[PDB]
């Protein structure tokens, strides 16, 4: 196979997200410099992506969609003016601002992640400021409210939700991983009794990790550790801790996103200085190997979009044009 | 003037034991890493504040910590300045600590406001981070020392705002996307600080750096006779004078306030006028291209008439202290307000707090007690307000005060030490003491009861600055010369 170039959208982007609303596939694009949260819609007639709707916010970083019982909610992380929560109205056909995240608890957001634990919906906001604490919110039917703060006085860059097996258990339990500046990645474990994440442990061997993203092959659980300079790493989870698999040189990298397309496991390592490298999983090698080579200016994210047996690859650009790829 | 000049911060860096461990117990790595931090902070300062950050000294605690580093940056800052007082003997305009640890505060560092040129306040502390990040940390730490504080009164009012929506500004909360610019409001505060008589030690231009000589850096290093700046800005000044860091055929100098078309400015030419009544004017030596080192009157000289007394080139008055905390529109209360409220020793006026109970001020130590202002607001320019604002009422005088806490120990809202409380009397720990209690040094004088033989002014370097046609270290010798 190959990732062929579909189209190049004439604007910059930071974070790209996808979701399913009323059996249609949408794509949310966060525009840092303009302010818009750009929603894309699929045209089944012209086989292209239209412009569904926008959400205006002065310095958006993340636009995370949450779908609770067919109702669409969007978390808008802003560096200016504070973060807000929007709700899509089916009747008025618009987005409504229904909730405000206080500007003092969350000041410099950098990543938003969503997860579901025993029929409860949550989301976590990584705050890269010291005064701003990484906070978990909980869905209580009408809106989201503070549930737990983590990593005080830490410059948290990314959050990642994990479901991992702790030896000698046999069932996957919820986990969170926090990446902070000049610091080791932290693994939080979910405690059902207290209904909050505790028992934190550092990931040794990793200094200055920017972000963490996980994938699963053969039932085993892996993660991709990203550095800007130095070497990115791939690790396997084995009961109690993560183990070394391989490593790759990171030349100004901001992304190391694992993707699973058509039961094929891919891994796209972005680069600001050079060409973005796509990796494929090797069954014999139990390792990632060189696959295809992309060319995008300062990639910030890679997201997989599946529509009717058609697989698309969205690549965000911080200085250049955001690119859409076709997987054939 | 004083704000159009290029300022120079002679900085010393101290690397603690944890900073040394972060660089794998390597001396050469700690130095280059710290230099990188300083250089990037320099590029920030050079562009906006017209000030250079120059590394003049550095030491690294390779063996162990000299004292216990606290998670509280304010606690750490003080113990560091004590170490600085007793163990550091190299000269610098400011001494900053590079800690490999991380603070458990909202700030990535701490530094005394208006602290530069001082021995106890001339410093700050900075936590470890990425090179670009720590540079910002140093910039905002040195900003405090340099007098730059984000005016909360103007912030809340919307009078001062950061126009950068994405990266924000230096004195604001720092996140992943780092700031690059000071606000225009910050610039004004810095200028106000210099015009107030602050930053006197910032006008000596460093020559030999801690790095290999570089022609086109704007610094006269080893081997080179001069150094204009950059080929772009050398055109403005020094182009005709300096060629490839070498003086031309007909040139005594290249650039500077005392340099005119590659020639020295004659002795007696004013190169820097006094910013206030605490300052001493500087004249060109005639033998140097740079203006003479910025000096001022010693501590003890009066200012604002008899209402104030000079300290560190700055005038300490109750009126200015009120303006410093609550705003320029705010003025000090009448002496009658003090003469009644302070004596009571109530919450509405006192000479300090002793175990849940206020101290009732003595009748002489009334001007050294609870600070009283007029036309006060509800938000201080700096620090945190602890409690509520005191407001007390033929003329009826509105006495207002307030408790502002920078430190758990330091409380703004009481009369600052050194503030005049009468003829030849000042405040010391909420007590009115004579001038002899402060143990001021004195210049040489050959006439009894006069300073510098009644023909000169005693500088802060404890030297006599003689008047016109007077010479000698005691300014007693008369010298006639048109
Ligand atoms: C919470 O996480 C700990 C991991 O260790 C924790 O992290 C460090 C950063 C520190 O904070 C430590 O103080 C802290 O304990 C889990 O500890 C692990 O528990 C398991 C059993 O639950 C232990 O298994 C045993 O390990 C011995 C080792 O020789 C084996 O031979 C045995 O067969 C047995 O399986 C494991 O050793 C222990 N790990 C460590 C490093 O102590 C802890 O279980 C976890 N708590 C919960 C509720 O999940
Ligand atoms: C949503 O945002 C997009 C921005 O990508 C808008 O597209 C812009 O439309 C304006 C005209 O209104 C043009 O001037 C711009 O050049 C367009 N931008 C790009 C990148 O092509 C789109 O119109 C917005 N939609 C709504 C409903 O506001
Ligand atoms: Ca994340
Ligand atoms: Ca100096
Ligand atoms: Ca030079
Ligand atoms: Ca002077």
């Amino acid at each position: 196979t190959e990732f062929a170039k579909s189209q190049d959208l004439p604007y910059q982007s930071l974070s790209i997200d996808t979701f399913s609303y009323l059996n249609d596939e949408y794509v949310v694009i966060a525009q840092p410099f303009t302010g818009k949260c750009i929603f894309l819609e699929w045209d089944h007639v012209e086989k292209t992506f239209r412009n569904y709707d926008n959400i205006t916010g002065t310095s958006t970083v993340v636009c995370k969609p949450i779908v609770i019982e067919t109702q669409l909610y969007v978390i808008v992380a802003q560096l200016f003016g504070g973060s807000h929560i929007y709700k899509r109205d089916s009747f008025a056909n618009k987005f409504i601002k229904i909730q405000d995240i206080e500007i003092l608890k969350i000041r410099k957001p950098n990543d938003i992640e969503t997860f579901k634990i025993e029929n409860n919906w949550y989301f976590v906001v990584a705050d890269s400021s010291k005064a701003g604490f990484t906070t978990i919110y909980k869905w209580n039917g009408n809106g989201f409210y503070s549930h737990q703060s983590l990593h005080a006085w830490y410059r948290d860059t990314d959050v990642e939700y994990l479901e991992i097996v702790r030896t000698p258990q046999t069932l996957r339990t919820p986990h969170l991983i926090l990446s902070s500046s000049s610091q080791r990645p932290v693994i939080y474990q979910w405690n059902k009794a207290t209904q909050l994440f505790t028992n934190q442990t550092d990931i040794p061997n990793m200094e200055d990790v920017y972000a963490v993203k996980h994938f699963s092959v053969k039932g085993d659980v892996y993660i991709c550790l990203t550095r800007f300079i130095g070497d990115s790493k791939v690790m396997k989870w084995g009961g109690s801790s993560f183990q070394d698999i391989q490593r790759m040189p990171s030349r100004g990298s901001m992304v190391f996103q694992p993707l699973q397309i058509n039961n094929y496991q891919y891994a796209i390592l972005g680069s600001d200085y050079s060409f973005t490298q796509v990796y494929n999983w090797d069954a014999e090698k139990a390792k990632f190997v060189k696959f295809q080579e992309l060319n995008v200016q300062a990639p910030r994210s890679f997201t997989h979009v599946s529509i009717n047996k058609r697989n698309f690859l969205f690549a965000s650009s911080f200085k250049g044009n955001t690119q859409i790829y076709k997987h054939v | 003037n004083v704000e159009e000049e290029t300022k120079y911060i002679e900085l010393m860096i101290v690397n603690d034991h944890l900073m040394f461990k972060k660089h794998r117990l390597s001396v050469v790595h700690t130095n280059t890493y710290a230099k990188s931090v300083v250089n990037m902070a320099d590029l920030i300062y050079k562009d906006q504040l017209k000030t250079r950050i120059v590394l003049v000294a550095m030491e690294t605690w390779a063996t162990d910590n000299k004292f216990a580093i606290s998670e509280n940056p304010l606690i750490t800052l003080r113990e560091f300045m004590k170490y600085r007082r007793d163990f550091i003997k190299e000269k610098s305009d400011a001494v900053h600590l590079f800690s490999g640890s991380q603070f458990e505060s909202s700030r990535s560092g701490a530094a005394y406001i208006g602290g530069i040129c001082s021995l106890l306040k001339g410093g700050g502390v900075n936590e470890f981070g990425k090179t670009d990040l720590m540079a910002v940390t140093l910039a905002q730490s040195l900003a405090h020392n340099i007098g730059i504080i984000s005016d909360k009164r103007k912030l809340a009012s919307g009078e001062c705002k950061c126009e950068d929506t994405w990266s924000g500004c230096i004195m604001g909360d720092t996140g992943y996307y780092l700031p690059k610019k000071f606000t225009q409001c910050n610039i004004e505060e810095y200028h106000d600080f210099l015009n107030s008589g602050g930053g006197a030690c910032l006008f000596n231009k460093p020559s030999k750096l801690l790095d290999p000589p570089e022609c086109g850096n704007g610094f006269i290093e080893t081997g080179e006779e001069c150094d204009c700046g950059t080929p772009a800005e050398c055109v403005l000044e020094g182009a005709e004078c300096c060629k490839k860091c070498t003086l031309t055929q007909d040139s005594q100098c290249s650039d500077g306030l005392c340099c005119k078309k590659c020639k020295f400015q004659p002795m007696g030419t004013v190169c820097r006028e006094a910013v206030n009544d605490c300052d001493i004017r500087e004249t060109c030596s005639g033998n140097s291209s740079q203006c003479a080192p910025n000096i001022h009157k010693m501590d003890g000289y009066s200012c604002d008439g008899v209402q104030g007394i000079c300290f560190g080139g700055r005038c300490k008055t109750r009126d200015r202290q009120c303006k410093y905390i609550w705003g320029q529109k705010v003025t000090a209360s009448d002496k009658y307000c003090y003469e009644k409220l302070n004596i009571e020793g109530t919450e509405k006026g006192n000479c300090g707090k002793d175990k849940d109970t206020w101290i009732q001020c003595n009748k002489r130590d009334v001007l050294c007690g609870y600070l009283l202002c007029t036309n006060i607001g509800n938000i201080p320019r700096l620090g945190e307000l602890d409690g509520e604002i005191t407001s007390t009422l033929g003329r009826t005088l509105n006495c207002s005060g307030g408790h502002v806490k920078l430190e758990e120990d330091v409380d703004l809202g009481y009369v600052e030490d050194g503030t005049p409380c009468g003829p030849q009397m000042m405040c010391l720990e909420h007590r009115c003491l004579p001038v002899a209690s402060f143990n001021f040094s004195t210049c040489l004088s050959s006439k009894e009861g006069t300073i510098c033989s009644g023909n000169g002014v005693c500088s802060n370097e404890l030297k006599c600055v003689c008047n016109r046609h007077w010479i000698g270290s005691d300014c007693n010798t008369y010298f006639p010369h048109n």
